RNA sequence: GGGAUAAGUGCUGAAAGCAUCUAAGCAUGAAGCCCCCCUCAAGAUGAGAUUUCCCAACUUCGGUUAUAAGAUCCCUCAAAG
RNA sequence: UUGGCACCUCGAUGUCGGCUCAUCGCAUCCUGGGGCUGUAGUCGGUCCCAAGGGUUGGGCUGUUCGCCCAUUAAAGCGGUACGCGAGCUGGGUUCAGAACGUCGUGAGACAGUUCGGUCCCUAUCCGUCGUGGGCGUAGGAAAUUUGAGAGGAGCUGUCCUU
């Protein structure tokens, strides 16, 4: 099983060789590293913790994200490795394998593989019950004074309450997806980028995780 | 006159027992590890402080059930989500956490207040015969 | 427990030992090891086998009838085995070995194969009878039972894998 | 299987037997067969 | 896919010399149960784990202090709202 | 269900149907697993286990029902103030107008009919859905996390081959 992170360049189209139009999402994984390594013996799990994107170096007056902090440099130093904005554990992917201070490359994947890309999903903001759970609009005429409303919430004296998990208005989106069974149509080493069949979770600039399909 | 004494904070001691929970019925060990906690075998047990031992409990996972309650007794707990209501039977609940089982047994045979809940967590279960409060230097109890 | 008081006979080529409740009966052709229940009282003699029921309770009886039979079976199933027939019936229906194994044809579009346990031999006779032996007589039940179980008999044409004595019930087609 | 409260046997073959805290009836005929619920 | 099961189907087996799926014992058996898959989750007050960073002077010797690592105010913003 | 009773509510507990949103039971409509069959096969009948998921659009009528059309794996039955009007409608019913039949000497009346006919309310508390702050978690921090728990999902047709 292999992992690797990237982000999310955007979508197109590739001809296959029947002439067939594979829709593809760009994912570029530059700069991955194995930053720590994680076992059964001291962690009580075993997976390998990959940075991915380097940061800049550790300055006096860093006022954002861009600088690495102290602790974090010395987190990279332990594994050689320069500083790194995004950071996530794989457990699928066996330990004795990677070693630390090791580079994850586009190459591991091959086109052909099925795969799961995990993502946040693009904020929607606050939304309505119609839009965030889709439900039915009421009637726009015929002397209707209920449209985009949520319905009932409940019965009546019976429960005399509304029970947990009623679906209401609130923020949309922004919640972690994991899209199941994709395919790599290419993997580009040169432009450190994977073609992945099909669209992936989150906007364009996002972080995406790929997997090798744990169903199988 | 008033003459009955008062325990307090400053005059009550606490000791560490061990009990051995194999070929130990749950109820009748429970409900004597219950006494324990509270303090009600000490004299100068007080209502309104804790004047109770801790209990260590070793071998949970040999405790004995009579009957078919290792497959006909069912725990249920609810979510508080609509139709969530979840089932555990007490065998199988043996198997998977015997901790858990002694300790409901044993905090449901305590009063429900906050001194209550206090006593409960002087509790401690194991379920090997092993336990890691070598430093609080337990002495072994024999249910009577 | 008549069954129970009767003692079981030891033959001179097997040896038996008795390790409390448990007991392990030792014979040419293998072994067998049991834990009988513990309220039993077996009297053990060169000759044969006696069990004693402790008290006259009916518990103690029914395990009493129980615990001797089932010595009586390890004892004789080391001693000579058991075995047990299954004969193949109708056409298109045939048996054959792989290795241990056996594989059996019996109207389906899959072919069916049962695995080989320890202490059981499978062959094929004629490619329509399998003989299931084994020094254990329920180890033998057990697998000629999942033998039959792939396809039981059917009372319309008595096609299907049946024991070799069973009898089956016929119900006209038409 | 027929299952009712009365559980009885249906000619001289029927066998009157408890399985798991239920009464039966087992017989060589099929139609016999009966459980107690 | 796995484990445990229902109605079932048995194997061995006595009470009850026979019989018997059950009593002891041993199997098998559902879109159902518990898992497997997905998401949340240590206020899990039982508050868990791993890695890394910071680490001094005063002082009535009780402790305090601003500072460290770090994070904010304020400002330019959006992939967020 | 139709009733009986008159125990809460007459200083007000809004009443049928539909819409929106469901939620629960199982006496199971479909799908899953079985026993028996007057079960050849394909199909069926009947009974047992099973509530995971699913369980359509129209014509007529205020309708609920029901009938009909065309589907479907199936078009389940019930409870939730005959769920749900501080969520919606207001066609029926249950004000004032008018008319017909009918009854009444009449004024008028009719679980007879006909046409028309004002649906208020800025959420305090619990509850529910989102989103922050404080403190705790025995030093102060930056990240990566385990999962006690919890939620979600869970359906099926047809065709080919054998
Ligand atoms: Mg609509
Ligand atoms: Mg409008
Ligand atoms: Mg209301
Ligand atoms: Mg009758
Ligand atoms: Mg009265
Ligand atoms: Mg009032
Ligand atoms: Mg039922
Ligand atoms: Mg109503
Ligand atoms: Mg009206
Ligand atoms: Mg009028
Ligand atoms: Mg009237
Ligand atoms: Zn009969």
């Amino acid at each position: 099983t292999k992992g690797i992170l990237g982000r999310k360049i955007g979508m197109t189209q590739v001809f296959g060789e029947n002439g067939e139009l594979i829709p593809v999402t760009v994912v570029e994984a530059k700069e991955n590293v194995v930053l720590q390594k994680k076992t059964v013996e001291v962690d009580g799990y075993n997976a390998i913790q990959v940075g991915f994107e380097d940061k800049k170096a550790y300055k006096k007056d860093a006022k954002s994200n861009k600088y690495a902090n102290k602790p974090a440099e010395g987190h990279a130093k332990k594994a050689d490795a320069a500083p790194k904005r995004f950071i996530r554990e794989f457990r699928n992917v066996d330990v004795d394998a990677y070693e630390v201070g090791q580079e994850v490359s586009v190459d591991t994947f091959v086109a052909g593989d099925v795969i799961d890309v995990t993502g946040v999903s693009k904020g929607k903001g606050f939304q309505g019950a119609i839009k965030r759970h889709g439900q039915s609009r009421g009637p726009m005429s015929h002397g209707s004074h209920f449209h985009r409303a949520p319905g009932s919430v409940g019965m009546a004296s019976d429960a005399s309450r509304v029970f947990k998990g009623q679906k209401m208005p609130g923020r949309m989106g922004g919640n972690t997806v994991t899209v199941q069974n994709l395919e790599v149509v290419q993997v580009d080493t040169e432009n450190k980028v994977i073609l992945v069949k099909g669209n992936v979770p989150g906007p364009k600039k996002g972080l995406v995780e790929i997997r090798t399909s744990i169903k199988k | 006159m008033r003459q009955t004494f008062m325990a307090n904070e400053s005059n009550i001691e606490r000791k560490w027992y061990v009990i051995d929970a194999e070929g130990q019925t749950l109820g009748r060990l429970s409900s004597e590890v219950a006494s324990i906690l509270r303090g009600k075998n000490k004299v100068t047990y007080t209502p309104h402080v804790d004047t109770g031992d801790y209990v260590i409990v070793i071998n949970a996972s040999k405790i004995e059930f009579t009957g078919n309650k290792e497959t006909d007794k069912v725990y249920y707990r609810h979510s508080n989500h609509p139709g969530g209501i979840k089932s555990i039977t007490a065998g199988e609940l043996r198997r998977t956490n015997p901790e858990r089982l002694i300790e409901n047994s044993i905090k449901g045979m305590l009063p429900s207040t906050r001194l209550g809940e206090k006593q409960g967590k002087k509790l401690f279960v194991y379920g090997g015969a092993e336990h890691p409060h070598a430093a609080q230097q337990p002495e072994n109890y024999e249910l009577r | 427990s008549r069954v129970g008081k009767k003692i079981i006979d030891i033959p001179s080529d097997v040896t038996v030992t008795f390790d409390g409740n448990h007991v392990t009966v030792k014979g040419p052709k293998g072994e067998l090891s049991r834990t009988l229940n513990e309220r039993m009282t077996f009297k053990q003699e060169e000759n044969t086998i006696e069990v004693v029921r402790p008290s006259d309770s009916k518990e103690d009886r029914t395990n009493h009838g129980t615990t001797r039979a089932l010595l009586n079976n390890m004892v004789q199933g080391v001693s000579q085995g058991y075995v047990k027939v299954l004969e193949l019936v109708g056409v298109g229906y045939r048996a054959q070995m792989q290795g241990k194994d056996l594989i059996l044809n019996v109207g389906y579009s899959h072919p069916v194969e049962i695995k080989a346990e320890e202490n059981i031999t499978f062959s094929v006779e004629k490619n329509t009878v399998v003989k299931v032996e084994g020094i254990s007589k329920e180890q033998v039940g057990a697998l000629a039972s999942n033998i039959r179980s792939v396809r039981p008999p059917e009372p319309y044409k008595g096609k299907g894998i049946r024991y070799q004595g069973e009898y089956v019930r016929r119900k006209e087609g038409k | 299987m027929k299952v009712r409260p009365s559980v009885k046997p249906i000619c001289e073959k029927c066998k009157v037997i408890k399985r798991k805290g239920k009464v039966m009836v087992i017989c060589e005929n099929p139609k016999h067969k009966q459980r107690q619920g």
